[PDB]
């Protein structure tokens, strides 16, 4: 895969504010007449920490839950998707990727 | 069971829980042709799918983007149970859900009209002057489509009260305590409807509730 860019978050603040802080977006209508469907996976919202990402089903813009420290939760890495209005495979998936920002809030510690 | 039934609200958001569904098996355990795997196999209406089953737990989800009383009310699937892992070769068998939809207090009385003008003879009690009505969308005899009506301005000194005839839900106002001609000759009023039931979504202060104008002649 590519390093893409990530999606920010900073620590200990209410991180609410920028919801919905990305979104998927696709359309089936004029090509192919149909409507549409969103999906996410991934850290936070289908592999630990459990329930940090939460997305609509219908829209695709995805929303966080937790006040964050990346000295606790480092790194965070999704894939959407969508299909179409019965199930379908119609539009190739990517990665999206969050990473909490640092500040000095902590003392350094042995090893 | 033979047949499991559940009962689901209208509206609510996409993912809620219907209820689940258990099988078992008397072969030796921890093997494979004990393995369960759980499915659907068929709805009514026959497309798009608007559930979905977990394959190890048999936990039924929503997955249609609405459920939606006021037009559908029920839905049966035939599910089915496999063991083998669900392998070409386990042992499988056919049962029956059904999902039923309950009606959420979603909709709103609704006016045809918000202006109205009568009179009344002074010294009169047990006369009503005014006959006010509304639709609701949701269903017929259930707390969501009864009707209760409020004076709102106007009856500084108790000459009002408003009541709800049931059968059409038609607001009724009459004189209670009497006019005197020898103090006013006009008024001019506020009345509203709203639900016996509640509301959501920061409906119930106002929002929920409907008003009309009124004018009242003596």
């Amino acid at each position: 895969a590519w390093i893409t860019a990530p999606v920010a978050l900073r620590e200990g603040e209410d991180l609410s504010k920028k919801n919905p802080i990305a979104k998927i977006h696709s359309d089936l209508a004029e090509e192919r007449g149909l409507k549409i469907t969103y999906k996410y996976t991934g850290k936070g919202i289908t592999e630990p920490p459990f329930g940090i990402f939460v997305f609509n089903k219908d829209t695709g813009e995805l929303n966080v839950t937790s006040i964050l420290d990346r000295e606790e939760t480092p790194f965070f890495l999704l894939t959407g998707y969508a299909l179409d209005a019965r199930g379908n495979n119609v539009e190739k998936p990517l990665e999206l990727r969050i990473k909490v920002l640092d500040i000095n809030d902590n003392e350094p510690v042995f090893t | 069971e033979e047949t499991y039934t559940f009962t689901i609200f209208e509206n609510c958001r996409v993912g809620t829980t219907v209820g689940q569904v258990c099988a078992t098996d008397k072969d030796e355990p921890d093997t494979m042709h004990t393995r369960l795997k759980y499915s659907i196999i068929g709805q009514v209406p026959p497309s798009p799918t608007l559930f979905s089953m977990h394959p190890t737990t048999g936990v039924i989800t929503t997955t249609s983007s609405q459920l939606d009383r006021e037009l559908i009310d029920k839905y049966q699937l035939k599910i089915k149970v496999q063991d083998m892992d669900g392998q070409y070769f386990g042992l499988q068998t056919t049962s029956t859900c059904i999902i039923n939809i309950d009606d959420v207090n979603d909709h709103l009385p609704t006016f045809t009209r918000t202006s109205y003008v009568t009179s009344v003879e002074e010294n009169t009690v047990d006369v009503e002057i005014l006959r006010v009505t509304v639709e609701d969308k949701d269903l017929v005899n259930t707390a969501n489509w009864r009707a209760n009506y409020t004076i709102l301005k106007g009856n500084e000194n108790g000459n009002f009260k408003i009541v709800t005839d049931a059968k059409t839900n038609e607001g009724v106002l009459c004189v209670v305590k009497p006019l005197n001609y020898e103090e006013k000759q006009q008024m001019i009023l506020q009345i509203g409807v709203v639900n016996e039931a509640p509301f959501s979504r920061e409906a119930s202060p106002r929002s929920a509730m409907s008003t009309a104008t009124v004018t009242v002649n003596v």
